[PDB]
């Protein structure tokens, strides 16, 4: 959080081109973005400073083009590219389980699956409280 | 004005949706049963 | 919460709040029904307690037997009707087995065996169902006496508990004792009353206990409705209690969307 | 990738010689906006020129064609237009229109478009695929509620809607079936509310035969797919017309009232539903 | 001026010879925003010195510190900035966490904060309210609703959280207990629409033992506090952790299922209630 | 045009002498907003001449006030000005007040306006009808059901309030028999809320005497009207303030109870009641 927002902004790509570097060498490498939510709202104080317009909710127009041109780099290349992979496990955090947020929305619509985690099964002992009635994997 | 319709309960997905799925289920659940002992009866004719 | 969220709340709320008026119409007209059926029943019932009214018939030391007549209905939403016919029958139960008396129960209503069923289950004797869907009639307090004599438990004494009639807000759980067994219903008073034998007041003493049945049926019937017109009130007054509270937030809720989008469309054209 | 793949497998794409059926437009959504605002432009010209030049029959397939919305929308505010509601471009119903009244079936030849359309928070309202309902004929709508439920598909019975729905079209038997079941299964909806507080158990006898018999339908328009065979397990089928409108009015007539409902659930004829009920009877 | 008196009398501040413990820095909301959005600044600095050059164990109290995130709202509509969501500045975030990461334990010394922020219309979902709760290891959150049933403190017992609630750090015994009583005011808590629509007889008799026991649980974290003494009447309570790990275990076992629900109002102890429970015999 | 036809039909309005009463200023909603904005002014000053240069108790109607507030926000949004609240003009307390000021009692005479409300969404608590409200010494509520229970005028006696309905303002003996009416009116309500449930012998002998004094209440509230002669034929009344209150607390008093409950319906002072019943049988 010290951190500038550039850099908040940047340390996704960095990891994920870490990650990449696993991925086209024949190895298998695993990616965690944790959060999601904090990177979109340094993309949109960056936006914001820039003087470019603000979207909804303030976020830039491109806050959906800002986590699919990173999540779409998580790929599983075939033989004829070394056969290495890239899994992602982004995380997004949501007030008051408002799943239909906005970037809630865009990174579900982005990625694969989810994993639901809902605080009243927390409460309830079920812990990890994966709510797997609506956690799906494509 | 706010008005409402018809099978609003279940949509809200609140305790009494839950109750009712749960209350439907249980009694087809039984229904199913004694259809099933039926057909079998009837099936062993 | 968000405004979809309030929205299905509100109308899943005011849909139960229709649906529990409804009821409570229903069971306004039963109620009336049953109140109507009450008086002639009230009279039968009277007529037949009246030979132990005015005859000392009471059980002369501890018996081994004993069933308790549990009478009440399959419905719920009655309120405490149910709840206290089953307390009232836990603790007599256990005031006569601490007597080292065996005790077996009868409940004409699937409610009653469902509560006791837990810790009771042993001690139910036949169960029956499908009371209180139809007003009751003596045909059914008749086949219930018929199968209870069939029962094979010849019980040396006996009672019924049932929820008595009071008034539209107020019944009582009423225990009424039943001397099915022919000796016991010989006594000093009989010796007075003529043509006694032992047959013939045998097949009085069943008739009495068929006509207590059906006179704690229809007075459990008039409790039933009552109660569940009154829960039915107190369900639509809370509903609508929801119902205008939800729709306060709503309306916050629908300002507040209103106003932050209109905020987002005029921060966006003047940042142009 | 799994698509290509698929219909390279399936002889629809062939490598080694000229006899595929399928072109294939692809702007996936690492592209910037730009790119992904004309892919459907793309792709639907092939369609054209396979419509107009040559006078054959086409299908064009568009997955997903809110994004043809979103990336005019992203592209907006740095376009320098005063953003519309909920975010979206002011031009938003005009450059939609402008791609939609190019897929059409005009006198040269015939495009049958079957548009996948994204609805943001499960939200109808929202204006990208509010404005879609005017440029189709047939709409087909998944909802969330009826997958949660494990029907497969998901499609709303209570929502879809055909311009060819009909009498003087399907045919009286056709559009019968169909009007009941949508009135049977509005009844249950009617009663599901009645249930919620009375009880299943006190419900009378005639409106449990009706709540019953709105499961069974539930359940049989559930079908397995094939493309859906790695997932579910079950074989995948396809039901004649003939057979499904069959099916469904000798369940609105009652004559499978005593089947269980488990016995409706991912079936195709009704035969194949008798069969999995006597089998289900048979352990 | 009601602090520093208090201070002053208790001695933690003497104004005679150099033994006071605490250091005061106070800037109010009767000060500019451009004052409000460094007076923490200021405070946090002095922690600093006294965490850094003197290795110190040092306690930071700051009251309150969502006024910085408003005097930063404040000042960036002026400063010529495109506002953020709910008409707060675009360095929200950066600024906070700024102010934020300089408030730690460094292996110099140890800053255990305690920062009261203020959640504007009872909304935690407000940017301000939400974006702090990255930056703190315990979260306690009062609440209105339960502070109208006269429950106080007005923590809520489903929301507060804490890292070092865990088995390996607290305890085996402890974490059991809260993870119970967690459990079944949840279990209350989903319950309370029927119990509110219905009725509380429509409930099973295992549902009525839930609703009892966790209203219990409900009045018994309430607890009286010695500077609420003036107000209420009531002598306040220090209880250990154990006796009130106790307490919470006899009450989730069923031992005081007997008692009324008020024998647990505004006690301490599990002995003051039971202390409590036979006064009103 | 159907209002004014109806008027000149009434007679307030005469195209032959210079008898008319009401000057009518009409804003079309085909007008621009600008039009709409100032329309409400426009007739304001009118009855500003009359109440200034002529000393007359002047009555200014609006119809409705909503769409002056609508007109007000369309009008400051032409102006490219920022919104407030539910997309209304920053000024609509500032342009409502100055609207509403002059609507007032001078030394020379006094300016009384009965405004039409239309609640948007039906929320109360919107900006336009709280604004509205704001200003609003009395409230006068026409209920369908009244009309369909056939009392004309279809004022609701129970939703109706007024501010000035105070003791100190309208006198003792007016508050107490008024506060007397809606008691029994709201006893009425319950009873019939009983009547409907159970059967009609259930309520006592107090019940039934007040649900008949009730009855004879609520008839003699319908009035006839002299603008409505012409259509049903029946005279119409001008009742005093005093006969008013004289009739309502003979009622109250049970002075009338023997008279049939027709007897009160459509009339003026409770003295044509007493006729009507001498007509009857």
């Amino acid at each position: 959080a010290s951190d500038a927002a550039p850099l908040q902004y940047l340390a996704p790509y960095s990891g994920c081109s870490m990650g990449e570097y696993f991925r086209d060498n024949g190895k298998h490498a695993l990616i965690i973005y944790d959060d999601l939510s904090k990177q979109a709202v340094a993309y949109r104080q960056m936006s914001l400073l820039l003087r470019r317009p603000p979207g909804r909710e303030a976020y830039p127009g491109d806050v959906f083009y800002l986590h699919s041109r990173l999540l779409e780099r998580a790929a599983k290349m075939n033989d004829a590219f070394g056969g290495g992979s890239l899994t992602a496990l982004p995380v997004i955090e949501t007030q008051a389980g408002d799943v239909s947020a906005y970037i809630p929305t865009n990174v579900i619509s982005i990625t694969d699956g989810q994993i639901f985690l809902e605080t009243e099964l927390f409460y309830k002992g079920i812990r990890p409280a994966i709510n797997v009635g609506l956690s799906v994997s494509r | 004005g706010v008005r409402s319709g018809a099978g609003a309960v279940r949509d809200a997905g609140g305790a009494f949706g839950k109750k009712e799925q749960a209350d439907e289920e249980r009694y087809f659940r039984a229904r199913a049963r004694e259809q099933l002992a039926a057909l079998k009866k009837h099936h062993e004719n | 919460a968000t405004l979809k969220d309030i929205t299905r709340r509100l109308k899943s709320i005011k849909n139960i709040q229709k649906i529990t008026k409804s009821m409570k119409m229903v069971a306004a007209a039963k109620y009336a029904r049953a109140e109507r059926d009450l008086k002639p029943a009230r009279v039968y019932g009277i007529g037949s307690l009246a030979l132990y009214e005015k005859a000392d018939i009471k059980v002369p030391e501890d018996k081994k037997k004993h069933l308790i007549i549990g009478v009440s209905s399959d419905r719920g939403l009655c309120g405490a009707i149910h709840s206290s016919v089953a307390k009232q029958i836990k603790s007599e139960v256990a005031n006569l087995t601490a007597a080292g008396k065996e005790v077996k129960i009868v409940g004409v209503g699937d409610k009653i065996r469902g509560i006791l069923h837990r810790t009771h289950s042993d001690q139910f004797l036949v169960t029956f169902k499908e009371v209180g869907r139809k007003p009751p009639t003596f045909g059914d307090a008749s086949v219930i006496a018929l199968e209870l004599l069939n029962s094979g438990y010849e019980f040396d004494e006996g009672s019924i508990i049932f929820n008595r009639f009071r008034s539209v807000i107020s019944y009582k759980t009423e225990e009424k004792p039943i001397f099915s067994l022919d000796t016991v219903a010989s006594a000093e008073s009989m010796s007075i009353y003529d043509d006694i034998d032992a047959d013939v007041l045998r097949n009085y003493q069943e008739y009495s206990l068929a006509n207590i049945i059906y006179y704690s049926l229809k007075e459990s019937t008039t409790s039933e409705q009552s109660a569940r017109m009154t829960a039915m009130d107190n369900a639509s007054k809370n509903a609508s209690e929801m119902i205008d509270k939800l729709t306060l937030t709503f309306n916050r809720t629908r300002q507040a969307v209103i106003t932050k989008e209109l905020i987002e469309i005029i921060s966006g054209a003047a940042a142009l | 990738n799994d698509l290509y793949h698929e219909m390279i497998e399936s002889g629809v794409i062939n490598l080694k010689d000229a006899t595929s059926k399928v072109a294939l437009v692809y702007g996936q959504m690492n592209e910037p906006p730009g790119a992904r605002a004309r892919v459907a432009l793309t792709g639907l010209t092939v369609a054209e020129y396979f419509r107009d030049q040559e006078g054959q029959d086409v299908l064009l397939f568009i997955d997903n064609i809110f994004r043809f919305t979103q990336a005019g929308s992203e592209v907006s505010a740095l376009l320098g237009r005063i953003p519309s509601a909920v975010g979206y471009q002011p031009t938003l119903a005009t450059d939609m229109g402008t791609m939609q009244e190019r897929i059409t079936t005009t006198k040269k030849g015939s495009i049958t478009s079957v548009q996948a359309i994204y609805v943001p928070a499960d939200d109808l309202t929202d204006p990208a695929p509010a404005t879609t309902f005017a440029h189709l004929d047939a709409t087909t709508v998944l909802s969330r509620a009826i997958a949660e439920l494990g029907i497969y598909p998901a499609v709303d019975p209570l929502d879809s809607t055909s311009r060819i729905m009909d009498p003087n079209i399907v045919g009286s038997e056709h559009y019968d079936v169909a009007r009941g079941v949508q009135k049977i299964l509005q009844d249950y909806k009617s009663l599901q509310d009645i249930i919620a507080i009375l009880g299943m158990d006190e419900l009378s006898e005639e409106d449990k035969l009706t709540v019953s018999r709105a499961r069974k339908i539930q359940r049989f328009l559930s079908q397995p797919f094939q493309v859906a065979e790695v997932f579910t397990g079950h074989l995948g089928k396809l039901v004649p017309l003939k057979e499904t409108i069959k099916g469904f009015q000798q369940i609105l007539a009652g004559e499978y009232d005593h089947l269980p409902e488990q016995a409706f659930y991912m079936v195709g004829p009704i035969e194949e539903a008798v069969a999995k009920a006597d089998k289900l009877a048979e352990e």
